[PDB]
């Protein structure tokens, strides 16, 4: 079917709280793709937040989220989880879960571009006090 | 009220999928299970055209099945006489970055394009000798990917600006534009009757356009990754696709859904060129694994391997009579394959 | 028949002419080294392009193709400018380039992650896994001013600064504070770690801190390109 | 007398063993690569040709010494001698100038200089190697003409003649070796200049391999000079002259095959693999 | 209102996609089979043509 990535979990939370993000995926074999997490702070561009390999062996995070967020990849349910912990107002954004363009390859080239097909509408994570 | 529009969008998409499923009764593998396989077909490099200075990016045969034009990133358009493996014309190009080349059906024109975003048209039969730039079709805000001459005067070019167009050579402006693809459009094939054409983009989808109107009639989907090679089934009622998801797919125009996926566990690299044979039974597709696998159209079985290219293959086409198939790759070598009796 | 024989002879003569021209163009192509200039909007790629347009008589919808001679060597440096943000398909046209000159702002302290990911994509791309990258950490003076003035702290954006020290093989400019050395080499080592933690033995990175005088910049480009071609010739000759 | 003869005979046997090993093994690995549909680069084609010519040459010398040991009667038919020297001259010319061609290939591809002539030769290294073989065809003609002239003079009138003829052969082989040594030293100097350029630009196995190769050209230089000077001056030869000339003739095609085995990455990897499988 | 315009365009495209005559996949299967069988003989690649008539010999 048509490639789809539906984000979920976005909501208002006071600073220092926790949040869970889910990215249901369909239409492609989830296993062989370096799934990433990208976000858009208001009045800014698309910044890459975290990524995970096919089996979770290699995970990386943006330095601003190095000790704050974790990435889990459940290949059985084709869902990517971005655990959001110790939120601060600098993290408020709409979070898009994005797939690497090509299977069995680690060159995630066009993930933060203005338009990218293998992504989702996203959910707004508000950290307003 | 954007949420209402989104709700309508998903409702319409669900209705379309339901209609396709209701029209989906028997898989083509089921009906063609009884079809006698063509078996292991072997072909050899009858003629290996050489002379291209750099990698080969595109090739297009002529209507006479004799002359073919190949584009290289060296900045050359070498026109080859396949029957006698001689170079007839060599056209130096302004921009070395060439991603497409088209031979006009009349035989009096050639096309080229690439990162320069301008489609360059060349006269082959000028009153005087030598080849010169006829017109420069400008207006594509992105790299051109595939171009094909509808007729001696019209040309439809596909670009990475997420919008194809049909041009008038004398006029030089986009007479009709084709918008709707989200990502970069890469391939473009013409129906046997020059009324419709399809173009597959990096949005992992392929759309069918009507030339004389300008709106895409159908939007076939299914590929996991970007569609990088498209071709028309000879009947005119079907078209095959190539994607970096290593699975060529066949979509029929009428039923408007997937028919089969040409897949193999060993194959993990992406297709780059797809071109059906004259009877439509043999689908020949090249991959980044540096060789081409011929796929039976009626059954998802690998007929043979056209090994012989060191680097990845970029282009592949068959003559109008299907006498031979020529595959160009990034090793600067174009090799013709013909069945062995 | 006679007319067919004459046509065959004419076609062979055309072949000979085209082959002579193609040998000449093969000579000029082998002589010429193709360099690709890549960078972000904030990176100093535009400044380098503007400088080289007039310094080397740059020929000039968005391909900035210039061909120049430095010390009798032929260079073809180009920047893809007319294309949109998608970079995964027009970058495949540059699998055979001699080098990819990567320009990084190095003083944004905010967009450095985008540059790091861009370098990752270039290095780990399947079609660019052969191509060496000339890392050009531009705006070194701006980073020096930013670190000296304090205010913003790199620890906020990159958190590994709190556990980093200058490497023993350090080449600071004669009069210049330790903290800016620490920041500069942290950026350089971030890029170098991203490069090394991948396939080696085929392509190498050439980190460089861009100085005010552009002659040193051109000299570094020339030396890196010569090194790349030396190593490639070692590979073809088998002495590697 | 007897002791030096036995020592040189043992040296010849060792050289024959090592030459067969190296040359046949180069030919074998290249044939396996060709038959299995692997990559066949130009340098390995030149290596195949050089290795085949070299194994032919070493077998030729071994057969000649077998004639001079196990059948001391064919060696003096005055016609087999002429036939053997003609075949040896042809095959050794091909081997030596093919080695010089390999040196030209390496120098013209790897080395880097700003001189206009070097660059003019640099982008047509194929043109250089075949034009060099065609040019040294006239050297082959000169050598064969001189060898026929010398042997005809000998027949008209041979220890002194044998000394003179091996001296002529030594000069005719020294010239291409001199060219190869100059080319190799220039290549190493270019690499040295580049290495310190990169060291100022900041940016072990090669050092070991480089060090061994210069040991050859230092070892071969003294060994080559000793053979030439001795035959030119020292008369402690005659019967020893045959064994000493055979030693010198067998010296290059074996030890240079060893240097090439240490040079080519495929050849080195195959040698390491055969060592691993040995144990 | 650019997002609104894009949404309207895509829902319109889906609408014109809906009102398209769709036939069962079996009939398309039969059409492809008929085309393959009718021109199987004239295809040179499917059944290698005799070398005498072959022009690429
Ligand atoms: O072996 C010769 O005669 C030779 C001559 C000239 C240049 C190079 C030559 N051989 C060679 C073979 C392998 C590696 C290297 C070197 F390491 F010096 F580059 C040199």
């Amino acid at each position: 079917m048509q490639v789809q990535l539906q984000e979920s979990g976005g909501g208002l939370v006071q600073p220092g709280g926790s949040l869970r993000l889910s990215c249901a995926a369909s239409g492609f074999t989830f296993s062989n793709y370096k799934m990433n997490w990208v976000r858009q702070a208001p009045g800014k561009g698309l910044e890459w937040v975290s990524d995970i390999s096919q089996s979770g062996a290699s995970i990386s995070y943006t330095g601003s989220v190095k000790g704050r967020f974790t990435i889990s990849r459940d290949n059985a349910k084709n869902t990517l989880y971005l655990q959001m912990n110790s939120l601060k107002p600098e993290d408020t954004a709409v979070y898009y879960c994005a797939r690497c363009p090509a299977p069995f390859t680690r060159d995630c080239f066009d993930v933060t571009s203005t338009t990218y097909a293998y992504r989702g509408q996203g959910t707004q994570v508000t950290v307003s006090s | 009220e954007l949420d209402q529009l989104r709700q309508e969008a998903e409702q319409l998409k669900n209705q379309i999928r339901d209609a396709r499923k209701a029209c989906a009764d028997a898989t083509l593998s089921q009906i063609t299970n009884n079809i006698d396989p063509v078996g292991r077909i072997q072909m050899r490099t009858r003629r290996t055209l050489r002379g291209h200075l750099a990698k080969i990016y595109a090739m297009h045969w002529g209507t006479d099945s004799r002359l073919l034009v190949s584009a290289s990133q060296d900045g050359k358009l070498i026109i080859w006489d396949s029957y006698t493996t001689n170079k007839v014309h060599a056209i130096p190009l302004r921009s070395s970055w060439v991603m497409t080349c088209a031979y006009a059906p009349s035989g009096n024109y050639v096309a080229c394009g690439g990162l320069d975003n301008i489609c360059s048209i060349y006269n082959l039969k000028t009153r005087e000798g030598n080849v010169r730039v006829s017109r420069e079709l400008a207006g594509h805000t992105g790299y051109l990917s595939c171009c094909r001459f509808l007729d001696d005067n019209q040309i439809v070019t596909s670009s990475g600006d997420t919008t194809c167009a049909l041009w008038d050579i004398e006029t030089g402006q986009q007479t009709t534009t084709f918008t709707g693809h989200t990502g970069d459009v890469m391939s473009l094939s013409l129906a046997p009757d020059t009324r419709l054409f399809v173009s597959g983009a990096c949005d992992a989808s392929a759309k069918l356009w009507d030339v004389r109107e300008g709106m895409c009639r159908q939007t076939f989907t299914g590929h996991e990754s970007d569609i990088n090679a498209i071709c028309f089934f000879p009947n005119g009622n079907a078209f095959a696709t190539g994607s970096d998801d290593a699975t060529c797919r066949l979509f029929d125009l009428r039923a408007d859904q997937e028919l089969m996926t040409y897949s193999h566990d060993n194959i993990i690299c992406g297709i780059t060129s797809v071109s059906f044979s004259k009877s439509g039974r043999l689908l020949l597709a090249g991959y980044d694994d540096f060789n081409c696998n011929v796929w039976d159209a009626l059954k998802a079985d690998r007929a043979g391997v056209l090994a012989g290219h060191d680097n990845r293959v970029s282009c592949l086409g068959v003559t109008d009579d299907g006498m031979a198939v020529a595959t160009g790759s990034w090793d600067s070598f174009l090799k013709i394959w013909n069945g062995s009796s | 028949t006679e007319d067919q024989r004459n046509e065959e002879k004419a076609q062979r003569e055309a072949n000979k002419k085209i082959e002579k021209q193609l040998q000449k163009d093969k000579q000029v192509y082998r002589a010429t080294h193709r360099l690709l200039l890549l960078g972000a909007d904030n990176s100093g790629k535009s400044t380098i392009v503007k400088q080289m347009r007039i310094l080397h008589g740059g020929s000039g919808s968005g391909i900035f193709e210039t061909k120049f001679q430095v010390d009798k060597v032929n260079f073809h440096m180009f920047d893809v400018g007319g294309q949109r943000d998608e970079r995964r398909k027009w970058i495949q046209c540059f699998n055979d380039v001699t080098a990819i000159i990567f320009v990084v702002d190095s003083s944004d302290y905010n967009r450095l992650q985008e540059a790091l990911n861009d370098f990752k994509s270039i290095w780990n791309n399947r079609w660019l896994r052969t191509i060496s990258v000339i890392l050009f950490l531009n705006k070194q003076d701006l980073l020096a001013e930013k670190v000296l003035a304090g205010k913003s702290k790199i620890e906020d954006y990159f958190p590994e600064f709190a556990r980093y020290t200058t490497p023993e093989d350090a080449t600071p400019e004669p009069g210049e504070d330790p903290r800016v050395t620490r920041a500069k080499y942290f950026i350089r080592d971030e890029f170098l770690r991203i490069s090394t933690a991948s396939g080696d033995g085929r392509h190498y990175c050439y980190p460089h801190f861009t100085c005010a005088v552009d002659t040193q910049n051109v000299k570094f480009v020339f030396d890196a390109v010569t090194d790349i071609i030396i190593k490639e010739n070692l590979k073809d000759c088998g002495l590697f | 007398g007897g002791v030096i003869k036995s020592i040189f005979t043992f040296v010849l046997i060792v050289e024959f063993i090592i030459g067969n090993l190296g040359n046949s093994f180069i030919a074998l690995v290249n044939c396996i690569d060709w038959v299995k549909g692997r990559k066949i680069s130009s340098v390995d084609r030149i290596l195949t040709a050089l290795a085949i010519s070299r194994i032919s040459l070493v077998w030729l010398i071994f057969g000649s010494w077998c004639v001079s040991v196990f059948f001391p009667a064919l060696f003096a038919t005055e016609k087999m001698f002429r036939m053997l020297t003609n075949i040896w001259t042809v095959i050794n010319h091909f081997s030596v100038w093919l080695a010089t061609g390999l040196g030209t290939f390496y120098f013209l591809k790897i080395a880097n200089f700003s001189n206009s002539i070097f660059l003019y030769l640099k982008w047509r290294v194929k043109k250089v190697v075949l034009v060099l073989l065609l040019v040294t065809s006239v050297f082959l003609f000169l050598n064969i003409a001189l060898i026929n002239i010398h042997i005809n003079a000998s027949i008209n009138g041979f220890t002194r003649f044998s000394s003179l003829i091996v001296l002529t052969s030594t000069v005719f082989i020294f010239i291409p070796f001199t060219l190869s040594l100059a080319m190799f030293l220039l290549l190493i100097f270019s690499m040295w200049k580049h290495r310190k350029k990169m060291q100022h630009t900041v940016k072990t196995k090669a050092h070991r391999g480089v060090k061994s190769v210069i040991t050859f050209f230092l070892l071969y230089a003294i060994f080559s000079l000793s053979f030439f000077i001795s035959v030119w001056t020292s008369e402690r030869l005659e019967e020893n002259l045959i064994i000493l000339s055979q030693v010198m003739g067998m010296a290059y095609p074996s030890c240079h095959s060893c240097v090439l085995i240490l040079g080519n990455k495929k050849l080195r990897q195959a040698s390491l693999s055969v060592l691993l499988w040995l144990r | 209102t650019a997002s609104i315009a894009q949404a309207r365009k895509l829902v319109e495209q889906l609408k014109m996609e809906a009102n398209i005559d769709r036939i069962k996949v079996s009939k398309a299967a039969a059409d492809l089979m008929a085309y393959c069988e009718a021109h199987a003989k004239e295809d040179p690649l499917l059944t290698p043509v005799p070398a005498s008539e072959n022009p690429f010999r």
